[PDB]
RNA sequence: AGCUAGUUGGUGGGGUAAUGGCCCACCAAGGCGACGACGGGUAGCCGGUCUGAGAGGAUGGCCGGCCACAGGGGCACUGAGACACGGGCCCCACUCCUACGGGAGGCAGCAGUUAGGAAUCUUCCGCAAUGGGCGCAAGCCUGACGGAGCGACGCCGCUUGGAGGAAGAAGCCCUUCGGGGUGUAAACUCCUGAACCCGGGACGAAACCCCCGACGAGGGGACUGACGGUACCGGGGUAAUAGCGCCGGCCAACUCCGUGCCAGCAGCCGCGGUAAUACGGAGGGCGCGAGCGUUACCCGGAUUCACUGGGCGUAAAGGGCGUGUAGGCGGCCUGGGGCGUCCCAUGUGAAAGACCACGGCUCAACCGUGGGGGAGCGUGGGAUACGCUCAGGCUAGACG
């Protein structure tokens, strides 16, 4: 069973990470495409668009990574260096507004689940609405 | 009865009065319902009296009797000038 | 401050008792449970029983006592 | 306001009584858990008016007898056995589990 | 209550100069010049490289040395620092510096802080008005310390004022010398005190 | 475990094993003796310890350890406890307290002599 | 692990201030339960208190609320209110008198005695303040309360002096014999003047009462101090209690003599069996300080019951597997509903505490004022991204 469609993803994507891949599939939701969308906007990826893998709505993840570091370790620095289901299946985390986590101080960012849509913890913030703490990403 | 009374609240030799709406059958300490004025009777305080008066005649309109003290020190904050 | 009761009467070893320990029939009296000195383990020194020895002895608890003297 | 709740009818085994299964929905304050707990309810029907497998809106009461504090206020969706059957399922195994 | 007793010990065994004795803790006498070692049986000994807990407790003693205080107050003073907003560090500071035996002796009413304590104590020293004798008193901006009419005429103090008769005052305080009075001008800061310790370091030790 | 798991089920409250029956945590317990006799330490350790079996106010029958370079301890004589394991020893859990009823303090203890009783050396 | 027979529901009645299985008659056979009943243990609960970064954990002293009980149990009566703490009846348990038939009791009120016990207070003064009750009122009653007394029991404040004063007395203790320590410490000079004596001296107390005014408002007046001759001021005025822990590592701090795995220390690693930086003592030190340490307990540290935040091939730990029930959980798309969830508004969250600010007691503790927070919960509206839920579709899972 294909159990968390959020956090299959976010697997994959870490995954991808990981081997310095330009690209992973997804499978499609509305939802997981949002969440793309805003992590583009912060700047974690390159982009995304919808393809066809047998005939099957999948989603590209554009990967996003640092330059040739030198000396030994020499593979590029991560972009995303951690991510992170908090609200998952079965433990379903919900923040007030005041409770919203500045994830990093001010550096990393984490993403809700709110009535204002799929949105950004500072967004939220200045919309004053809490929420579905789906993921922390830094 | 329902009552405007004083409670200490204050210390051994330096007492502080609460001017205070509450049943009859309390603790004097007890849980009241208002909380209407203050006194201290040491005066070290420029302000050693200060009652909400409009709350207090409100009170006295319901039908609370204000004790001895409690009438005197109303009376000296001006909840009776009737003019 | 050392209580200078540290008694020193002699005793014919009667017992091998486990782990340095030996019954030790007094030529005072009884006997006494007689657990080796730390100077006696240091120089080896096996006893054995039906062996010539000199127990110190405690006044609180005069069955026990501690070898000082080999043979 | 008097207290509003929405439940199953569970039994109509009872002379101008029925039985209501109240479940709530609610986070477990320190796991961050939502947990399905219920609570019976025992409801007055002044008709013998519901029925079993009936979706209802009850309302707080003054009692009418000892551990039972509720009328039944209106029909919400009638006939659904999948929520009431649930329950003798788990009442069935409750007969089991023992000795 | 308070310390008692022999002083420049406790100086030897910092291993900086204290001005607890005040003068002669100025003359080649304060025993840190000729004598820089620790007191005891082992003070012209190698002394073994010192531990992370150690130094600080070293450091925290030789602060509290300074304002000759009782561990419990000086504590307290913590607490009531890290309670307050700000840098815990420098407002500390200033509350210690808010004691009045201290302020008695920064105005130079005293060469010693011992000795203004001591003024403090038997009704010497007046604050805006009202004569206090509790060497612990806050003493916050825009507060006058003064001499007492009793005491004005008093040969100790009238010597303390002349030594002072040109002595510098510190940034934040402002003495009347021909009046015998003392403005509080502002709250003593880390940059205002040259005090020979580091309060980090403190503050390090007592976060436990 | 699992979030859901762990409802279900619920966490295991480590309650804490009780150190010292010297019963209802009584910080002391006063209790009459039986003998007086020295038993030997354990096993990289060797000497004779002075220990008392006592008979408590709290109806317990201790194994009870003497401290004191000289004791004066005797059979009914009514003693103090106040607990404390002693490393060498087996069945002892407790200190006797000295200096208090019938465990008189240490002569001439002039060092650390508060855990002993042992009064102020009357100097003149 | 099942429990229940007035037990669950009904009709009719009783009884209640009032609902009701509270009770009673009769009928029906339910009711609860592993979403943890019943049974056993434990326990008043909370506002809170401590701890903790917090989430939590423990605890519920005093102070505030409620409950519950007044030797144990049962029952009513009276009354607005009790199943009645210093009221009643009755039985038991118990102590007390008895002319043996019978009565009297109830400190879990203050105080105290006794007992248990590690351990806990004065058979204190007062109605002055507050509050209570009665009364037109005076006024009485008042172990509520106000205070004092005892106990470093806790917290806070202060004192046991300060300024000088040797290239360094003595004494004590090391030493490589030169010296070094104790230590500017002392002694001594200067200065102050806690204690202490005298002189005064309260705030807390302005009302109830009287009269003008209508017994209204308002105004004038008088009485009235347990604390207490105390706090506190004015004068004089003596240098005028230092103790305890530790000193191998943790952990701050080292030498000598005695001792010889002994005597002993220890919270753990452990030290001691002849040169002990771990023992007893002596110096020296270091930490606190009118206290210091030991013990008991609780939290921490233990992210060692882990939600934040552990694990499980070998360390404790995957059940022997399978199927399956409750339960938990769930693909993609569209629409409603808005239960969750979020948001605003407000009600509530009493005070005290805890936070911030100021003010008062010479500071502080302590307390006063003012303000905010505050988890959670109710009610009204909103929002639909996400769960839920209904309705329709889809083929990427599953099944054929
Ligand atoms: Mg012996």
């Amino acid at each position: 069973m294909l159990t968390d469609p959020i956090a299959d993803m976010l697997t994959r994507i870490r995954n991808a990470t990981r081997v310095y891949k330009e690209s992973t599939d997804v499978p499609a939701s509305r939802f997981k495409e949002e969440i793309l969308r805003i992590l583009a906007r912060e700047g974690f990826i390159k982009g995304y668009e919808r393809v066809d893998v047998d005939g099957k709505p999948y989603l590209r993840v554009y990967l996003k990574y640092g330059p040739r570091r030198q000396g030994p370790d020499p593979r590029p620095e991560q972009v995303i260096h951690h991510i992170r289901r908090i609200s998952k299946p079965g433990r379903r985390v919900y923040v007030g507004v005041k409770e919203i986590p500045r994830v990093r101080r001010g550096l990393g960012i984490a993403i809700l689940s709110t009535s204002k849509g799929v949105l950004t913890d500072r967004e939220a913030r200045k919309l004053g609405v809490g929420g579905e703490l789906i993921c922390e990403v830094w | 009865m329902v009552k405007i009374r004083l409670a200490r609240f204050g210390s051994k030799h330096n007492p502080h009065y609460r001017i205070v709406v509450t049943d009859a059958r309390r603790k004097r300490d007890g849980k009241y319902i208002e909380k209407i004025g203050y006194y201290d009777p040491r005066k070290t305080t420029p302000d050693w009296l200060k009652v909400d008066v409009e709350r207090a005649r409100y009170w006295l309109s319901v039908g609370a009797q204000p004790t001895d003290t409690a009438r005197r020190l109303l009376r000296q904050a001006g909840v009776f000038r009737q003019e | 401050a050392k209580e200078k009761d540290t008694i020193r009467t002699e005793g014919v070893v009667t017992e091998a008792l486990p782990n340095a320990t030996f019954r030790v029939k007094l030529d005072s009296g009884p006997e006494i449970l007689a657990y080796i000195s730390g100077k006696m383990r240091m120089h080896y020194i096996r006893i054995l029983p039906g062996d010539r020895v000199v127990v110190e002895i405690t006044p609180y608890d005069p069955t026990r006592g501690r070898i000082v003297y080999r043979k | 306001p008097k207290k509003v709740l929405t439940g199953v009818v569970v039994s109509d085994k009872m002379q101008k009584t029925v039985t209501v299964l109240v479940e709530r929905q609610f986070p477990h304050p320190l796991y961050g858990k939502v947990i399905k707990r219920s609570k019976k309810y025992l409801a007055h029907d002044p008709e013998e008016k519901y029925k079993l497998g009936d979706v209802v809106e009850i309302i707080e009461s003054r009692p009418i007898s000892k551990r039972k504090r509720f009328r039944v206020l209106r029909l919400v969706e009638s006939g659904r056995m999948d929520l009431v059957e649930k329950y003798l399922i788990r009442r069935q195994n409750y007969e089991s589990l023992s000795k | 209550g308070r310390y008692i007793g022999p002083v420049c010990r406790l100086c030897r065994r910092e291993g900086v100069k204290l001005y607890l004795k005040g003068e002669r803790c100025y003359s080649p006498k304060c025993a840190m010049e000729r004598r820089p070692y620790p007191p005891g049986q082992h003070g012209q000994k190698r002394a073994r490289r010192p531990s992370d807990y150690a130094v600080r407790l070293r450091e925290k003693q030789k602060l509290r040395r300074i304002y000759g205080i009782s561990e419990r107050q000086f504590r307290n003073l913590f607490e009531e620092a890290s309670k307050k907003k700000g840098v815990t560090g420098s407002v500390f500071l200033g509350l210690l510096e808010s004691r009045l035996d201290n302020v008695v002796y920064r105005l130079g009413f005293a060469v010693s802080r011992r000795q203004a304590r001591q003024l403090v104590r038997h009704g010497h020293i007046t604050v805006n008005g009202r004569r206090v004798d509790l060497p612990s008193y806050r003493v916050r901006p825009g507060d006058e310390i003064a001499v007492a009419e009793k005491s004005r005429n008093l040969e100790l103090i009238r010597q303390n004022l002349e030594a002072m008769k040109g002595r510098k005052v510190g940034p934040w305080l402002s003495l009347d010398v021909e009046g015998m009075k003392g403005k509080f001008l502002r709250l003593p800061d880390r940059e205002d005190l040259a005090l020979p310790v580091n309060e980090q370091l403190v503050i390090e030790f007592y976060s436990r | 475990p699992t979030i859901n798991q762990l409802v279900r089920k619920g966490r295991e409250k480590v309650r804490k094993k009780s150190k010292v029956p010297a019963l209802k945590g009584a910080p002391f317990r006063r209790g009459v003796c039986t003998v007086v006799r020295t038993v030997t330490p354990k096993k990289p350790n060797s000497a004779l310890r002075k220990v008392a079996k006592v008979r408590l106010t709290s109806g317990y029958e201790v194994t009870a350890y003497i401290p004191g370079e000289g004791h004066n301890l005797q059979e009914h004589s009514v003693v103090l406890i106040r607990g404390g394991r002693v490393k060498d020893l087996p069945g002892v859990r407790y200190h006797i307290v000295r200096g208090v009823y019938d465990a008189a303090g240490v002569k001439d203890r002039k060092k650390s002599r508060s855990k002993y009783g042992t009064k102020k050396p009357k100097e003149a």
